[PDB]
């Protein structure tokens, strides 16, 4: 996936 | 006239709120100072600023009841698509029409129309947006209703990429309702109507201020100077 910092703020 | 799942819709939406927004703006001083006058002097500063309010908008958004039920392929691009939009819409409770800034704890971190143009935007944008701001101000918003109108922009299922639109749809429809609602209980027709009418408007409105940001975004953030001032975080929310 292209969004890793974002997912990871999504958990 | 509030059911008992609106009070506890809004309930919610306030706790989310009032978990993602510190009106005393403590977390400014850990960004890099302001510099007012390399003629982005600004640009450091406010970047860093916009890179914390997309965290507070991912923050405030998992809380929407709802939410967490997309999946995670939708839950990106609501947030991708609508987080300058929220920070927009959330700058607000921070802007007084005083002096038509944006007042965020002291001199220092108060920022006006030439403070914004100091991190590369011109009045395409910046004249439209403060002219949001001082309409918003106009309607004199219940915290209730600007805590659901930030939930309804996010969850909005005409988002470019929205996989899941029906659900997506679903979940707006409650929020919209709660907020109809809201109103109803507070304004007789039809100046209630004539209230939804102006919230709704400002949700288009923030649709076009969305459009002209992001071509003036792409255009500074393609120059590699302005790029390396921006932070990882906005690079991917803001780009690919
Ligand atoms: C980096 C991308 C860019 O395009 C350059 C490439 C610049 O983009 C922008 C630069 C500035 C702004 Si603004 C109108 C000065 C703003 C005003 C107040 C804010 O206050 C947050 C408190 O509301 C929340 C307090 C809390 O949560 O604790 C936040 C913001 C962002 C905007 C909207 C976009």
């Amino acid at each position: 996936k292209n969004h890793p910092m974002l997912m990871n703020l999504l958990k | 006239k509030l059911s008992e799942e609106q009070q506890h819709i809004i309930a919610i939406l306030l706790d989310a709120h009032h978990k993602t927004y510190d009106p005393t703006y403590a977390d400014f001083r850990d960004f890099r100072p302001p510099v007012r006058m390399s003629p982005l002097s600004m640009l450091p500063h406010l970047a860093d600023l916009v890179s914390y309010s997309i965290q507070k908008v991912i923050g405030f958004a998992k809380m929407i009841p709802g939410f967490r039920d997309l999946t995670s392929d939708d839950q990106i691009v609501l947030l991708k698509s609508s987080a300058i939009e929220v920070i927009m819409l959330r700058s607000n409770q921070s802007f007084t029409m005083d002096d038509m800034s944006w007042d965020c704890g002291s001199q220092d971190y108060k920022y006006d129309v030439t403070d914004v143009s100091k991190a590369g935007h011109t009045l395409e944008l910046i004249e439209p947006l403060i002219k949001f701001q001082v309409g918003l101000k106009k309607l004199n918003l219940h915290e209730e209703e600007h805590v659901l109108l930030m939930a309804i922009c996010i969850v909005s299922p005409d988002r470019p990429g929205v996989q899941d639109a029906k659900l997506v749809e679903a979940i707006q429809d409650r929020l919209s309702n709660t907020l109809q609602t809201y109103i109803r209980c507070r304004h007789p027709p039809p100046g209630s109507h004539q209230l939804y009418a102006k919230m709704i408007q400002k949700l288009a409105d923030l649709r076009s201020l969305n459009e002209e940001h992001s071509k003036q975004y792409r255009s500074l953030s393609f120059q590699p100077e302005n790029s390396m001032k921006l932070t990882p975080l906005v690079l991917e929310v803001f780009g690919n």
